[PDB]
RNA sequence: GCCCGGAUAGCUCAGGGUAGAGCAGGGGAUUGAAAAUCCCCGUGUCCUUGGUUCGAUUCCGAGUCCGGGCACCA
RNA sequence: CGCGGGGUGGAGCAGCCUGGUAGCUCGUCGGGCUCAUAACCCGAAGGUCGUCGGUUCAAAUCCGGCCCCCGCAACCA
RNA sequence: GCCCGGAUAGCUCAGGGUAGAGCAGGGGAUUGAAAAUCCCCGUGUCCUUGGUUCGAUUCCGAGUCCGGGCACCA
RNA sequence: AAAAAUGUUCUAA
RNA sequence: GGCGACACACGUGCUACAAUGCCCACUACAAAGCGAUGCCACCCGGCAACGGGGAGCUAAUCGCAAAAAGGUGGGCCCAGUUCGGAUUGGGGUCUGCAACCCGACCCCAUGAAGCCGGAAUCGCUAGUAAUCGCGGAUCAGCCAUGCCGCGGUGAAUACG
């Protein structure tokens, strides 16, 4: 934006478990409006993952989120006329959102054929430090480590 | 599919009614 | 090689598979199926060789299939073009037949694109 | 004929306890692009056979092929 | 009928030696960018190899005749 | 004199079933009108004559008019 | 502290 | 008769390439509009389009009307398929003086390309985008997947 900030859409904390996190990541899985489709594959998936490995979903959960929030990240820049690729850290805010995107993104590429099965198993497998969000999550943070370099070119 | 006339879903694409959309 | 002259494919229902068949949709599947008493889930592996020929012998009996549909369908066809009609110019040059345009689609009916020069600006 | 060597991923080249690195190629990040760049990824009987050793790229033999060099030519 | 070299997409050049595989740059055509053109970017098409004849399972490639086109030579007086 | 090589529309030139093009000019589209660009049009007994052929502007011969060159001698 | 050329004639209402 | 042509080229769209899907059955929740050779309840014939009967309504009353996605139950099991619905054969229906060129719909059969799209490129900052259906104007009918409206479900993101 130009004027002012973008201010930050709070959102409703959901019915099963009360959070906000959870929320944001069913609303990641929803495509062309339908949110309750997108909420039963959440669910199927957290009792999948209460018996495949018995663990209070919440935690399996936040912890393939916390897996996948990258501390760094390339960025573009300018200066001279010349674009680079610079390392910046990332905000909380856009941590939080790139996991998730990344998560679903992730899951979806699994070769499972019902949808919560995949949801299940890459939530699995990144809180353990596997799977595809991992994989990119590093990935991001190893572009960063190399273009160190062009550091200097932060703001 | 909506294209499909010969189901119940290309039939209200359509608009009209029949053996695969009866009333 | 079973019914008709067709092999319709084991492990699927019989009603689907009787489809592979040129000549019999989803609804003529349901028919013949009712009209003999074979449960319309069981799947092709799994019919006696009683109802094998039970579900065969109505369908070649009732509906003209594969070969002589596609004669019968040729013949009409040849019988356009034979007359003159309108029609069938259509079948012979190769461009459709039931009112559709031709200045851009007809491509299911042309074929790949023929992609020719065009005119030219000024400069 | 003799001495000296090599063969190792597609090309190049490094090497008694690993099978390596660069470039070519794959997408991905990048720009307006040609790239440079950044990333990850693959590509081997290490020429063949015996033998050594607990083991084999190595060490040995032996042949295959291609490198160098030497001498010769009735 | 002195001796050489050459003829292959539209232009200019590989491929011939060693028979089986037609290739490179530009050009040409369709799209894209631009207000538009050029440049640039993405696609595509076009050559039965001068010709006749022979060898061969198979000839642009090998052999013989003809056509065409450049180059050299023509000394002793 | 003696060979080779050019004669096709008003111009200049391509090229076995009387034939192209560009140009010149006219008309149309385009334009505010033009230029350019695109289209259409008229355009030739294809230099005479003989032969081959069912058929010749194409293949052969000659006649015409032009063009590229050969020639003391020591 | 700058990648990148060009815009037919007459007319400017 | 042509405006519908068709070696081609571009724009705007519809439908999709599937499993967050497709299919059948059961079952919920809209809004804004239209309706007297008009909308048509319900009834029988018909697989159906429709046809014949036949009430109600000059319409907050009667009708278009079922909203759809959704919720439930079950079927398909990764296939060019129970994805997709082009193309074509045959058989009908209906409006119309008349459907050859050149209508819309229905039914049997046929079941193409398409495995997410090169260079390039568009929209949207919130009840927005996306997706789901519904109505009206024109109108005999209709090539409407167009337009003008209507609500249903309902995000992501903005450091700068
Ligand atoms: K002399
Ligand atoms: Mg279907
Ligand atoms: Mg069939
Ligand atoms: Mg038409
Ligand atoms: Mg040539
Ligand atoms: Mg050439
Ligand atoms: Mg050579
Ligand atoms: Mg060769
Ligand atoms: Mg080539
Ligand atoms: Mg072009
Ligand atoms: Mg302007
Ligand atoms: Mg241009
Ligand atoms: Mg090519
Ligand atoms: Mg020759
Ligand atoms: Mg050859
Ligand atoms: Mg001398
Ligand atoms: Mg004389
Ligand atoms: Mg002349
Ligand atoms: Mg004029
Ligand atoms: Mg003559
Ligand atoms: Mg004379
Ligand atoms: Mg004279
Ligand atoms: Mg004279
Ligand atoms: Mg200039
Ligand atoms: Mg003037
Ligand atoms: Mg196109
Ligand atoms: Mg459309
Ligand atoms: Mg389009
Ligand atoms: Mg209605
Ligand atoms: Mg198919
Ligand atoms: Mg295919
Ligand atoms: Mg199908
Ligand atoms: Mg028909
Ligand atoms: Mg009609
Ligand atoms: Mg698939
Ligand atoms: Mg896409
Ligand atoms: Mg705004
Ligand atoms: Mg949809
Ligand atoms: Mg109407
Ligand atoms: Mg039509
Ligand atoms: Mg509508």
């Amino acid at each position: 934006a130009r004027r002012r900030r973008a201010e930050v859409r709070q959102l409703q904390p959901d019915l099963v478990y009360g959070d906000v996190l959870v929320t944001a990541f069913i609303n990641k899985i929803m495509r062309d409006g339908k949110k309750n489709l997108a909420a039963r594959i959440f669910y199927d998936a957290c009792k999948i993952i209460q018996e495949k490995t018995g663990q209070e979903p919440l935690k399996v959960f936040k912890q393939a989120v916390e897996n996948v929030k990258p501390r760094m990240e390339v960025r573009s820049r300018r200066v001279g006329g010349a674009n680079y690729q610079v390392p910046m850290e990332v905000s909380p805010r856009r941590q939080q959102s790139l996991a998730l995107r990344w998560l679903v993104q992730a899951a979806n590429q699994r070769p499972e054929r019902r949808a919560a099965v995949r949801i299940a198993h890459e939530l699995m497998d990144a809180a353990e430090g596997k799977g595809g969000a991992v994989k990119k999550k590093e990935d991001v943070e190893r572009m960063a480590e190399a273009n160190r370099a062009y550091a200097h070119y932060r703001w | 599919g909506k294209g499909d006339r010969r189901t119940r879903r290309g039939k209200i694409w359509r608009g009209t009614y029949g053996k695969y959309r009866p009333r | 090689a079973r019914i008709a002259g067709v092999e319709i494919p084991r492990n699927k229902r019989v009603d689907v598979a009787l489809t592979y068949i040129y000549g019999i949709g989803k609804a003529r599947a349901k028919e013949a199926l009712e009209k003999t008493g074979i449960n319309p889930a069981t799947r092709v592996k799994d019919l006696t060789e009683a109802e094998v020929v039970r579900l065969r012998e109505y369908v070649e009996n009732t509906w003209k299939l594969e070969g002589e549909l596609r004669a019968e369908v040729a013949a009409n066809i040849k019988r356009l073009m034979d007359i003159g009609c309108y029609r069938g110019l259509r079948h012979r040059r190769g461009l459709p037949v039931r009112g559709q345009r031709t200045r851009t689609n007809a491509r299911t009916r042309k074929g790949p694109r023929k992609t020719v020069a065009g005119k030219k600006k000024a400069p």
